[PDB]
């Protein structure tokens, strides 16, 4: 079967720049390739069809090119409502393979994440599990890593990661990060911390309490 | 097999060319096309043009009454074209899935 | 004009089967195929076969072979997808699309839950700052929604009257039940001095709980 190689799966463009979303076949496909875009909780649209006509109805701002293993979908003078994710697929044989999707997203300037760490609540602590949560709020860009220590410890298991989508306004992303052990493992600790890698500072930023401290 | 006298409708689904169009010894172009449709047998459309907009036909399609002959999915036909000299399109197909591809015939 | 109308079950046990229908309309239903293809929440497009009702002809994606099964019925213009032994990991949207060299005409989705789970409200907790505060002009709580199925919550804070400053995290199975939470910025002039309180609706529970936000005090 054919395997098309979307390499690139996230972009970060501004509005106005050129984006060029590539798709390798892991062999010769001639034309037979389609682009379409996917906004979410909708169908995919058709843009691009035999590689390199456009469908009517769609802006002269999206091009396809190439053949053979390798095609290009240009979008010229990009706008905001391009933001999409986008597909290839090919119909040399079946089955009917696609990319694996890149994901247009928007660049605004760098901004650090907000951070703040939060205990469990005494509500939880009846129930025997305990789950420590650091939210970083309103950064840019996506990329972003979280390391949990547990008085000095690196803790790996049971962190959970949850992420907004970029937001429609501001266009920073969210994120939640949540350390769950035991009740009983937590009360055998008093140092708690997550620690964010940003681009915008050289050094993590640190967030810490002590459990029996206030 | 329609009975005599009868034409074929045009093919109403999606062509693909199945490799480049290739020129031929004395300037003309061949063609080979796959189909993506099931109502078959019916009639390629198959032109050169100049104007995308205007699609009138420009040089001359060679073969005669270029059909797809299978009511089966993603069969294939091969047809001929004259260009004229210089730049044209070969443009398949009539409507919203119709294919071109950009020709050069030099003197 | 061509139209292409999906239904079918949203919820399944694993070990169940389902039939998800395509009704087509506006086109020759003979004249093209009818493919099927998933997608994970958050993943890429996959194509699962193509059925061509003219023939009956169909080709499968060797994934999806067994654990799908289409068909088509030309006297309604109808296509069907039938999912067999249904397990989490086959929760996904499904569509059908018509196959034409690129496929223009798609259904709207047809979203398929499979989860042993049963209804079950969240657990709510309150989440006040560090014991003691935190420096700044502003402050941020937290609401963690923990332990419920199936989706959705409404999750608000002030009965929707606090809405700016709001992030609000998408829900991710934690053995077998969603948890999410949500933060809330103010400026610290606002709280503790005046109340704030995350508010969990969980529909399918029929349940509605309120809990404020109280500053920790020590051991
Ligand atoms: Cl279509
Ligand atoms: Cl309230």
């Amino acid at each position: 079967d054919i395997v098309m190689t979307q390499s690139q799966k996230f972009m970060s463009t501004s509005v106005g720049d050129r984006v060029s979303i590539t798709c390798k076949a892991s062999q010769n496909v001639g034309t037979a390739v389609a682009w379409y875009q996917q906004k979410p909780g909708q169908s995919p649209k058709l843009l691009i069809y035999s590689a390199s006509n456009r469908y009517t109805g769609v802006p002269d701002r999206f091009t396809g090119s190439g053949s053979g293993t390798d095609f290009t979908l240009t979008i010229s003078n990009m706008q905001s409502e391009d933001l999409a994710d986008y597909f290839c697929q090919q119909f040399s044989s079946y089955p009917y393979t696609f990319g694996g999707g890149t994901k247009l997203e928007i660049k605004r300037a760098d901004a650090a994440p907000t951070v703040s760490i939060f205990p469990p609540s005494s509500e939880q602590l009846t129930s025997g599990g305990a789950s420590v949560v650091c939210f970083l709020n309103n950064f840019y860009p996506k990329d972003i890593n979280v390391k949990w220590k547990i008085d000095g410890s690196e803790r790996q298991n049971g962190v959970l990661n949850s992420w907004t989508d970029q937001d429609s306004k501001d266009s920073t992303y969210s994120m939640s990060s949540t350390l769950t052990l035991t009740k009983d493992e937590y009360e055998r600790h008093n140092s708690y911390t997550c620690e964010a890698t940003h681009k915008t500072s050289t050094s993590p930023i640190v967030k810490s309490f002590n459990r029996n401290e206030c | 097999m329609r009975l005599k006298g009868v034409s074929y409708s045009l093919c109403t689904a999606a062509f693909t060319f199945t490799k480049i169009p290739a020129e031929t010894l004395h300037g003309t172009v061949t063609v080979e096309v796959q189909y993506a449709g099931t109502d078959g047998p019916c009639k390629v459309p198959a032109q050169m043009a100049v104007d995308m907009q205007t699609l009138t036909p420009v040089g001359r399609l060679i073969t005669a009454n270029p059909v797809i002959t299978e009511s089966t999915e993603n069969s294939k036909m091969m047809l001929e074209l004259d260009p004229p000299f210089g730049d044209s399109y070969i443009v398949i197909g009539v409507g919203e899935k119709k294919i071109t591809h950009h020709w050069h015939r030099s003197g | 004009q061509a139209q292409l109308q999906q239904s079918g079950t949203g919820l399944a046990r694993p070990g169940a089967s389902v039939k998800l229908s395509c009704k087509a309309s506006g086109y020759t239903f003979t004249s093209y195929g009818i493919s099927w293809v998933t997608q994970r929440a958050g993943q890429g497009l996959e194509w699962i076969g193509v059925i061509y009702p003219r023939s009956g002809n169909t080709y499968y994606n060797e994934k999806f072979r067994g654990k799908a099964t289409l068909t088509a019925d030309k006297s309604s213009s109808s296509a069907y997808m039938e999912l067999r032994g249904l397990t989490a990991e086959d929760s996904a949207v499904y569509f059908c699309a018509r196959e034409n060299y690129g496929s223009v005409y798609w259904g709207q989705g047809t979203t398929l839950t499979v989860s042993s789970a049963k209804t079950t409200a969240p657990s709510v907790y309150p989440l006040a700052p560090v014991c003691g505060g935190t420096t700044g002009s502003s402050v941020t709580l937290g609401c963690l929604v923990k332990g419920y199925f199936p989706e959705p919550v409404t999750l608000t804070w002030n009965s929707g009257s606090l809405s700016s400053g709001v992030h609000t995290f998408p829900a991710l199975l934690q053995s077998g039940l969603y948890t999410l939470s949500s933060s809330v910025t103010v400026t610290s002039n606002t709280w503790p001095s005046q109340t704030i309180t995350c508010n969990v609706a969980h529909p399918a529970s029929s349940t509605k709980v309120d809990k404020k936000i109280e500053p920790r005090v020590p051991i």
